[PDB]
């Protein structure tokens, strides 16, 4: 599933800009 | 009238915007009027403190920037223009600078403190919101960028990273690290990659119309639990947002998806919040057709969801980080680049 792809990747804390 | 109401409001906080502006206010406390209590976040900036003013026993965020990081990491201008935005505005979804100083090695930003943490914390425990708990969000964004942009300033950081709940459950936007003002258009390369514009990807002059692409991000991180452009890497981020190839979860409403493609629009010539109308399209648009603009305003609306209140000073929405020294140099660093702050 869509979230599923999400949780196990490495861009579900918090994210810095560039 | 309604509409006579709204430009009247806008003429004045523009006048008492450019007032502030002109002439900012510098110096109105000291370090030593405050009790550290807690650590609350970190980062390149230097980091933020729970911190307790002795006089009066109220709680505030206190942001510490070291001035000789600050110009080691070329910050100079981004601090002094966070600062000189911040303590100019004054609306109630957007944070308050109380005072501001700086002593021989540090910059302090004494901020209205919001025991509510983050929207992020609460967005990932939750999963996903549902499209009214998104909406009454939303809503409350709609207003802060109507007000921004009436004053020229792009803002260019949406994420619920940036938003805090406070005690009545009402949001507030906090880092102006990247706000701006802007008459006509801006070229800099910055924002989130999740939240960024495909104008700002594909390098080209841009406009607030990047504030209104970032709030259909939000709206679909809010409703769906993810953003609608991820992948692993930056670059595999822009490569979705430029393709504009947008998928909605099923449980998404046809109005919810409808201002979507609306916002999350490539063709700057349809995107909502930048034509004709103006913020108009949005605040129009069916998805807000139960929401009260003024109710919100006015924070009359119950939120959907008001943190557990536990005291004035309770740390218990933030994350614990170590705890390090709050070291001042016996000499005075970099006193020449943060004159004016
Ligand atoms: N206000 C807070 O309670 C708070 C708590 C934790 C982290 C924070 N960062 C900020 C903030 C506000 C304005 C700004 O230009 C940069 C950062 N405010 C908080």
């Amino acid at each position: 599933t869509t979230y599923a792809d999400f949780i196990a990747s490495g861009r579900t804390g918090r994210r810095n800009a560039i | 009238s309604e509409q006579e109401s709204v430009k009247e409001f806008l003429a004045k906080a523009k006048e008492d915007f450019l007032k502030k502006w002109e002439n900012p206010a510098q110096n109105t406390a000291h370090l030593d009027q405050f009790e550290r209590i807690k650590t609350l976040g970190t980062g390149s900036y230097g980091r933020v403190m729970l911190v307790k003013h002795m006089e009066t026993g109220n709680h505030y965020a206190m942001k510490i920037l070291d001035k000789q990081k600050v110009v080691k990491l070329k910050q100079i201008e981004h601090t002094l223009n966070e600062k000189r935005i911040l303590q100019a505005v004054n609306f109630p979804f957007l944070v308050k600078l109380e005072f501001s100083f700086k002593d021989n090695s540090n910059l302090y930003m004494v901020l209205e403190y919001l025991p509510g943490g983050e929207m992020f914390s609460h967005l990932r425990r939750i999963g996903r919101f549902s499209e009214p708990h998104a909406r009454f969000y939303a809503a409350q964004i709609v207003l802060t960028f109507e007000y921004l942009h009436s004053l020229d300033l792009i803002y260019r950081d949406l994420k619920p990273e940036n938003l805090m709940i406070d005690q009545q459950g009402y949001i507030k936007v906090t880092d102006f690290g990247f706000a701006k003002r802007v008459k006509g258009r801006t070229w800099t390369l910055c924002g989130t990659p999740e939240y960024l514009a495909p104008e700002i990807i594909l390098s080209k002059g841009y406009n607030k119309a990047v504030d209104w692409w970032a709030l259909g991000v939000l709206i679909y991180e809010m409703a769906a639990g993810y953003p609608p452009f991820f992948a692993d890497q930056p670059i595999q981020i822009y490569e979705k947002i430029v393709s504009g190839k947008v998928r909605f979860p099923s449980h998404f409403s046809s109005d919810l998806k409808d201002l979507l493609r609306n916002l999350l629009q490539v063709d700057l010539t349809k995107r909502f919040g930048n034509l004709k109308n103006g913020v108009n399209d949005i605040k129009n648009h069916k998805w807000f057709a139960t929401t009260d603009w003024i109710a919100i305003y006015q924070r009359k609306v119950e939120a959907p969801f008001i943190p557990k209140f536990k005291g004035p000073g309770d740390t218990s929405n933030f994350d614990d980080y170590e705890e390090e020294e709050i070291r001042v140099s016996i000499n005075e660093k970099c006193g020449k680049e943060f004159s004016e702050f």
